């Protein structure tokens, strides 16, 4: 397994999945960084500093992704899931044990806002998922840790 | 009954209905190209009901309206009114 390979693609599966959120016309207009009330479950911009601190938030994304139907949010969450495997490769070539990411335990009130706002949480999980990816790429180079 | 010695009925099965925050009156308009709509709020914050001068509008999230189309109709409520309507473009699946 080339270590350099499985870098560059991790990189791109995060470019790819930011890009595919800059694609979807309604989430470019909603700023990524702002904090929307109910939705704070959603892992935002907050730092994300190390790997395991990715997968668990990689995690909870592809969970709430899963549950909304919208064909470009299901493959969304598998580019989630293939960027977790990633993440858990690049641990074992630095010799990390990543333990396997569940999802929100918390999901009995995901409900209640996907009933009453499928909107608010599409976007919101959309944008704040762009915005976490993309410090995630920035903080790749930086010599991630575990 | 309504005429007469009636009987009442029992009891209909209760009914609980649970308020979430934030009012909209009206909650959806379904309406054609060229007329005036408005949308009146109250906003909760805390257990409070929070003045009129406070509350602000936006439209699915993207941008604020402008606050000359803001008319306080009450200390608790506000209103915004629209004029000269165009069709509501569609954002995917979403039609309005």
């Amino acid at each position: 397994v080339p270590i350099q390979k499985v870098q560059d693609d991790t990189k791109t599966l995060i470019k790819t999945i930011v890009t595919r959120i800059n694609d979807i016309s309604h989430t470019q207009s909603v700023s990524s960084k702002q904090k929307v009330t109910g939705l704070d479950f959603i892992p935002g911009l907050h730092p994300i500093l190390t790997l395991s601190k990715m997968d668990q938030t990689l995690a909870v994304y592809q969970q709430i992704l899963t549950s909304m139907p919208s064909r470009n949010v299901i493959q969304i969450s598998n580019d989630l899931e293939n960027l977790r495997d990633l993440l858990h490769v690049l641990a074992f070539s630095k010799s990390c044990h990543l333990p396997w990411a569940s999802g929100l335990e918390t999901l009995d009130s995901l409900g209640g806002v996907l009933e009453a706002s499928g909107y608010s949480t599409e976007v919101v999980a959309l944008s704040r998922l762009q915005g976490s990816l993309q410090d995630m790429l920035w903080q790749l180079d930086l010599s991630p840790g575990c | 009954r309504l005429d007469g010695p009636g009987i009442w009925s029992d009891w209909s099965t209760p009914r609980v209905f649970t308020t979430q925050d934030v009012i909209y009156f009206p909650p959806k308009i379904l309406t054609s190209v060229g007329s005036n709509v408005s949308f009146h709020c109250i906003y909760k914050k805390e257990n409070k009901i929070v003045p009129s001068k406070e509350i602000v509008w936006w439209m699915n999230l993207a941008e604020k309206i402008p606050q000359s189309q803001y008319d306080v109709v009450s200390d608790h409520v506000s209103k915004v009114t629209f004029f000269n309507l165009n069709e509501t473009k569609p954002r995917g699946k979403f039609t309005y």
